[PDB]
């Protein structure tokens, strides 16, 4: 459980930061 | 952040099975540590309960104070029990189990356990919540993540806390977000779990179905797969495995290694366990390596391996496998560990240290069973030899470090015990350990120097007593008598072929199921004790017989057959050669064997702490009457004796019962008859040459029966008696040969012979040559009556000598006894390399040449002087330390008090894990911790600091009060000297030891060793800050065991097999040689501060070394529950350490043999010397002889089982070596 959530906050925060470069891009 | 209550905590959570990191941080929760707490609800106690919880459950049986107060260990217990019982009726989840304690359980407690089952945290009390929380770390639930879900944290990469928590998107931050230490390992929880057929200590049906049904007992203790149900089952799965193995070791391992070991190439490193494998099909015959091969052997001697004792041959094969399996194990470890190091540095060679010796081991082995071409000699020529230890020539080899080559071409490597470069290097530097011994003469300088001439007096008494080897008189009838020097000699190789045979029987006993297969009832010399006190009350009581084992028959046969001949020799001493001898022995008439009558100083002690003089010897002499009054055979022999000694027809009670009491003042009111080996341990004057102990402890009475005590409580005489004939009949041995000699050679007893030679020193007071004349004889008599002391050097170079001549005539012993000894010193050598890598303590600065800090020097003092008085005031008994130890328990107390059946100490004993579990380990560890735990309290108490263990708690473990902890700190400073340096001596030594709080200190240190160092199940580093030098060495040492409990070898073979006795037998090998190597390098230190400044480098370097390290290892290891001492199956004659016409004298004087030895083959197994059979003995040991006890003797230190060669070698592996540096 505290593995899954780790890794999915992580990972969001992650999608969050490349979503921006992306867009920073583009 | 040690309380003062953690003794308590400990013992309460081995009592009642529960995590002790659980009910210490419930103490830090509920009240912070003290014991009455103030609280506005109404609880106080230190966990903080009064409610309903006090009276409850816990008494209502004895007076108690309850709600208003409570004894913190009975507090402490309780709350250890109730938080148990939750715990288990909770599955394991101890968080739901601390909810239960914390919220109650009913009232408001149910419902949040409900909730808490349910997941539903939301629904659980807000104080509940955060109880758990805090108890989150220590203890362990399946619910322990959702918690986490519903910080001192060693930072992975950064800064800490901050810089990984706000940030480290990168998995660094994702693990230390998910870390959550556990702080929550138990060695025994996790790693080796108690099963049911280990710690299951059988009943007497039992154990006599196993003796009955079960082939090989030591099958009981594998556990393979699932437990079985019930021990039929587990005795069809043991005798099934059994027949499966011996039908496997046609084809096993022991075939397939019997071709080429290192030839080969074999790596015992990739190994299953082996555990069925005994050495039983390994003859090693490498195939290459067998350049010739004679099918005849060239003597009748040579042949096969000379030994003696039944099942030899076989015993020998199993260690030849271990040493085998072991040094090629040890010589691939060496070769990765330098690649490994080679990685680092390519330019270092580094040295195996094993590959030499085990290739040479190799082609000895083959040699020997292909009976021809050693092909591990050396070509010896251009060789000047030259250097010889004990006339032994030898030339060292620049090729191999140590390791020199003998006159054969023969190479004995470095840490060989015999190999005479490291016998002599010890010698010439050997700690504070040197001592006077038996160098001052031997027989043959006597008799050169007393026989010689200028009295008429002086050469009677040496004809008398001393032999001439080669003499310019050549007296034609000098003496048809033996001589006491060819008496000493005869009798000391009598009692050494009856040790061996005793030694056999004694193994053969102590293996059986009672102590080796269930959970471990006893240790190893408490099993040994046993057997020793059954056989000797069987012998005094012949209805006991019937109830012994037939190897416990077999034991009591051997030990009843050496004292009746024993007493034999002494009544009838004329039958050597003088017939004006008169039965030096005391009572006769008293036809029945003589056990030494020998009394615990301890026993005694505590008899005294109650009843003190009077009361004991009051107590004494009323057991004599019962026996007395009881049985008319006793009646009949004191009235006799009566009679006799005041002239009176008839006899009164009060005659007797003065002669009980006179009698009985001997043991209460002296330490004559005690065990009091220190007294002996001085030599000078003569004066207690005279005045056998053994002798005078003799009485008339029986000893059986018991007498109760003015308090109610039962005492035998029995109950002082000291059996174990470990220090009992060699002693006895020692002081009867020694006075059998003096009445065999002369007409006159060991009294009339010392005042002789005192009026013939008082005569040539003046003439220095007759005063060196006198001296000498006085050495003599020393010898003779025992006094002596021959050290336990002389076991190796004993073994040396012996194995030179073994060499001239016996080839096949010749080189079994090079193959052993070689073993023993590469099992020594690679421990020594093992365990400097391992310890830090050992390596970083006792292991290193360079001298230690001035503080350091001061805690070695301690240590050591720790270690000496142990040896002065531990109970010999190994009884009294067992009962000490378990007594001491809240179980046994409670039960004594309140209870109103008996039941028994070591059935409501709590006892550690790792005493039930791994118990030889445990005993090393508690022996030393417990000898740091004295230095440590002496060394603070004369400096004038307060120990950690002065405070109430742990005074509170042991039976130590207030009062008795400030006697103690009396005593101390009373009997111990502070030195200038950190060096500690001790005042009039037999006074200190005869001081009753002697006990109460040795209690206090045992118990606080006990509870503070060795019962916990974790160890930490602070833990080890703590203590002393002995005291951190040893806590490293159960560091070392808990990490091997942990590598994956041992881990997957506890998984596999279970079986923690074969874990436990490799662990307490390896502590006991580990901490030898520890103690030789602390004296060592000691001993080079006591050296001149320029002279400390070079002494540390000559003298702490893997080869003297070794050697001492080997020499000073314990074995513990050894039968008989290692220097009593092999020692050298105390006087005797070192042209045709006499051989043709004696060729044709022994043509004539015709004694029954001569003529019958010799027994197997048991050679029951009777009176004619020790008289017609030869005073020379022969080569059977010493072989035998040669094999004996190793035994202890080479094991038997492959099996437990592997565990050893694989907790070296997962360890690692040290592997030396460049040549």
């Amino acid at each position: 459980e505290l593995l899954s959530k780790v890794w999915s906050e992580n990972q969001k925060k992650l999608e969050e930061k490349a979503r921006e470069k992306a867009l920073a891009d583009v | 952040v040690p309380s003062d209550y953690d003794g308590l905590f400990q013992k309460a959570a081995d009592a009642n099975g529960v995590s002790y990191d659980l009910l210490r941080k419930v103490a830090w929760t509920e009240s912070r540590f003290v014991p009455t707490a103030k609280s506005k609800t109404g609880p106080l106690g230190m966990m903080q309960f009064t409610k309903a919880t006090a009276k409850a459950l816990g008494l209502r049986v004895t007076d108690g104070p309850d709600d208003d107060r409570l004894n913190p260990e009975l507090a402490i217990n309780a709350a250890a029990k109730q938080l148990a019982g939750l715990v288990g009726k909770f599955d394991g989840d101890e968080l739901k189990a601390a909810l239960a304690y914390n919220q109650g359980e009913g009232r408001l407690g149910n419902p949040q356990l409900e909730a808490y089952s349910k997941g539903d945290f939301a629904s659980i009390s807000e104080e509940g919540r955060n109880y758990m929380r805090n108890l989150l770390d220590v203890a362990k639930s399946p619910m322990a993540g959702q918690l986490e879900t519903f910080n001192s944290r060693s930072t992975f990469f950064g800064f800490k806390n901050a810089a990984e928590a706000e940030l480290s998107n990168s998995v660094a931050g994702m693990a230390f977000r998910a870390g959550r230490l556990d702080n929550g390992f138990d060695v025994f929880k996790d790693t080796i779990t108690p099963t049911r057929w280990n710690s299951h200590i059988w009943t007497p049906e039992e154990l006599e179905k196993i003796r009955t049904e079960v082939k090989n007992p030591a099958y009981i203790n594998v556990v393979t797969g699932g437990s079985p149900e019930n021990l039929d089952d587990l005795i069809k799965l043991a005798n099934e495995n059994f027949e499966n193995d011996s039908r496997a070791a046609e084809a096993g391992l022991g075939a397939k290694l019997s071709a080429g070991i290192i030839g080969a190439g074999v790596d015992p490193l990739s190994y299953v366990p082996m555990v069925g494998v005994t050495g039983k099909g390994f003859k090693l015959i490498n195939k290459a390596l067998v350049v010739g091969a004679e099918s005849a052997a060239l003597n009748v001697a040579s042949e096969g391996l000379r030994t003696s004792v039944a099942g030899g041959d076989a015993d020998y094969a199993g260690a030849a496998l271990g040493g085998f399996v072991f040094g090629a194990g040890m010589s691939a470890i060496s070769d990765a560990v330098a690649a490994g190091l080679k990685r680092s540095k390519p330019e270092a060679e580094f040295d195996n240290e094993f590959i030499g010796p085990m290739m040479r081991l190799e082609a000895r082995e083959t040699a020997r069973n292909a009976n021809s071409a050693d092909l591990s000699r050396m070509n010896t020529e251009n060789m000047k030899f030259e250097g010889e230890h004990n006339g032994v020539p030898y030339e060292d080899l620049p090729t191999e470090r140590g390791a020199v080559v003998l006159h054969d071409g023969s190479v004995l490597s470095a840490s060989n015990p015999i190999n005479p470069k490291t016998l002599k290097e010890f010698s010439e530097v050997d700690p504070e350990k040197a001592a006077r011994g038996i160098k001052l003469a031997g027989f043959t300088e006597i008799g050169l120097k007393t026989l010689g001439s200028d009295d008429a007096d002086i050469r009677r008494v040496a004809i008398d007593l001393v032999r001439s080897p080669t003499g310019m008189q050549s007296g034609a009838s000098g003496k048809f008598g033996a001589t006491a020097s060819d008496i000493h000699e005869r009798l000391h190789g009598t009692d050494q072929r009856t040790y061996n045979d005793l030694y056999k029987a004694m193994s053969d006993a102590m293996k059986d199921p009672e102590f080796s297969t269930g959970g471990a009832k006893m240790s190893r010399e408490e099993t040994r004790y046993t057997i020793y006190r059954r056989a000797a009350l069987a012998i005094e009581r012949p209805e006991l017989q019937k109830a012994l084992t037939p190897s416990e028959r077999i034991v009591m046969d051997i030990i009843k057959r050496h004292f009746d001949t024993k007493r034999e020799l002494m009544e009838n001493p004329a039958i050597f050669g003088n017939t004006k001898a008169v039965s030096i022995f005391p009572e006769s008439r008293h036809k029945g064997t003589y056990v030494p009558h020998v009394y615990d100083r301890h026993a005694k002690a505590l008899m005294i702490q109650r009843y003190g003089a009077e009361g004991l010897q009051e107590g004494i002499a009323r057991s004599w009457m019962n026996s007395y009054v009881s049985r008319p055979e006793v009646k009949a022999r004191v009235d006799e004796m009566l009679k006799e000694l005041h002239g009176v027809k008839e006899v009164t009670p009060e005659m007797v019962e003065k002669y009980a009491m006179d009698k009985a003042y001997g043991i209460s009111h002296s330490d004559q008859f005690t065990n009091s080996s220190i007294i002996e341990e001085n030599i000078e004057g003569l004066v207690g040459i005279e005045n056998n102990s053994f002798l005078e402890a003799r009485n008339l009475f029986d000893s059986d029966l018991s007498i109760t005590m003015p308090d109610g409580q039962q005492f035998s005489v029995n109950d002082l008696r000291d059996f174990d004939m470990f220090r009992i009949m060699p002693a006895y041995d020692r002081r009867v040969n020694g006075d059998i000699a003096i009445m065999g050679s002369t007409g006159k007893t060991t009294k009339e012979l010392k005042d002789e030679i005192l009026a013939l020193k008082a005569k040539a007071e003046g003439d220095g040559k007759k005063t060196g004349e006198v001296h000498a004889l006085m050495d003599t008599v020393k010898i003779l009556t025992g006094r002596a002391r021959r050290n336990q050097d002389t076991v190796w170079e004993t073994s040396l000598r012996a194995i030179n001549d073994l060499g001239f005539f016996a080839k096949n012993a010749y080189m079994g006894a090079q193959n052993i000894t070689e073993i023993a010193g590469m099992i020594v050598t690679g421990n020594v390399r093992a365990l400097g890598h391992g310890i830090p303590i050992l390596r970083d600065t006792l292991y290193k040449s360079k001298p230690v800090s001035a503080k350091e020097l001061k805690e070695l003092h301690a240590s050591l002087f720790g270690k000496e008085v142990d040896q002065l005031i531990r109970p010999k008994r190994a009884d009294i330390v067992q009962r000490l130890r378990e007594a001491t328990d809240t179980g046994p107390a409670v039960a004594n008090i309140v209870g109103t059946l008996k039941y028994s100490t070591q059935e409501l004993a709590a006892r550690s894990p790792w005493t039930k579990l791994l118990n030889g380990t445990t005993n090393y560890l508690l022996d030393a911790a417990r000898q740091g735990m004295l230095g440590d309290v002496i060394s603070a108490t004369l400096t004038g600091k307060t120990t950690r263990w002065e405070k109430e708690g742990f005074l509170r473990g042991a039976s130590v009060t207030p009062e008795q902890m400030a006697g103690i700190k009396s005593l101390i400073k009373e009997h111990m000297v502070r030195g200038e340096d950190g060096k500690f001596t001790v005042k009039d030594k037999q006074a200190f030891s005869m001081d009753p709080r002697a006990m109460d200190l040795w209690r206090l240190a045992d118990k606080v060793a006990d509870e503070a160092m060795l019962r916990p199940h974790k160890v930490s580093l602070q833990d080890s800050h703590a203590f002393g030098a002995l005291g951190k060495m040893v806590m490293q040492f159960k560091s070392f065991t808990i990490k091997s409990l942990n590598s994956k070898f041992l881990r997957t073979f506890y998984d596999g097999y279970k079986n923690n006795r074969a874990i436990d037998a490799a662990l307490s090998i390896i502590t006991s040689m580990g901490l030898a190597g520890g103690f030789y390098a602390m004296a060592a230190h000691v001993k080079a501060y006591a050296l001149p400044k320029e002279k400390r480098k070079e002494y540390l370097e000559r003298a702490l070394d893997p080869t003297m390290i070794a050697h001492a290892a080997l020499s000073r290891s314990s074995q513990l529950g050894a039968p008989l001492a290692m220097v009593d199956l092999v020692g050298g004659v105390l006087g005797f350490e070192s042209t045709s016409r006499e051989v043709m004298g004696a060729m044709g004087s022994n043509l004539l043999e015709q004694m029954p030895s001569a003529g019958f083959v010799a027994n197997v197994g048991a050679t029951l010397m009777n009176a004619a059979g020790v008289v017609n003995s030869p005073n020379k040991a022969t080569e059977q002889d010493f072989m035998t006890g040669l094999m004996n003797s190793t035994k202890e230190l080479v094991p038997n089982d492959p099996l437990t060669q592997q565990l050893v070698l694989k907790i070296y592996e997962a360890n690692g070596v040290n592997l030396r540096e460049r040549r």
